[PDB]
């Protein structure tokens, strides 16, 4: 947005096997990156 | 296509060699990447300023 | 910078994110020419770019 | 006002320490200091008539 590529997040301990849980928790803003490409699609990185 | 400098130096300030950097600023809608350092005053307090 | 480009094959760097303090490079006196277009050499110490 | 090989008869200011006011006229001849070094009545370095 804006011209920027802006990022959110927050970690929280749970206690659970499956699903996301309830409950509030506001993200804090991380990083916000002044990039100007365009962006359309995204695929995540894991490791084995 | 390509001549070479003859650079001596006891050569006329003519032919003598000289460095050049230009730097060239783009204005635009895109982010400020670069900015000057905008030189604070010292900081006062309880006084109407 | 110890050597520099043959003209024919100038070089650039890309300056990026990050605070400039181009009074240090005019106050110098270091340089025979110090020609800006456009932007007024004082206030370009007070710019973002 | 033209003529083969230039017409120099007229001038205009290319450097002033700030904008003129309103129907101001400015007849000055001083050599304009545009940085810190003083110019000592003579063109230098930032001494520019």
């Amino acid at each position: 947005i804006d011209g920027y590529f802006k990022i959110y997040s927050k970690h929280t301990p749970i206690n659970l096997v499956r699903d996301l849980p309830q409950g509030f928790s506001a993200l804090e803003p991380l990083v916000d990156l002044p990039i100007g490409i365009n962006i359309t699609r995204f695929q995540t990185l894991l490791a084995l | 296509p390509l001549q070479s400098y003859g650079f001596q130096p006891t050569n006329g300030v003519g032919y003598q060699p000289y460095r050049v950097v230009v730097l060239s600023f783009e204005l635009l809608h895109a982010p400020a990447t670069v900015c000057g350092p905008k030189k604070s005053t010292n900081l006062v307090k309880n006084k109407c300023v | 910078a110890t050597r520099f480009a043959s003209v024919y094959a100038w070089n650039r760097k890309r300056i990026s994110n990050c605070v400039a303090d181009y009074s240090v490079l005019y106050n110098s006196a270091s340089f025979s020419t110090f020609k800006c277009y456009g932007v007024s050499p004082t206030k370009l110490n007070d710019l973002c770019f | 006002d033209s003529k083969v090989g230039g017409n120099y008869n007229y001038l205009y200011r290319l450097f002033r320490k700030s904008n003129l006011k309103p129907f101001e006229r400015d007849i000055s001849t001083e050599i304009y200091q545009a940085g810190s070094t003083p110019c000592n009545g003579v063109e230098g370095f930032n001494c520019y008539f």
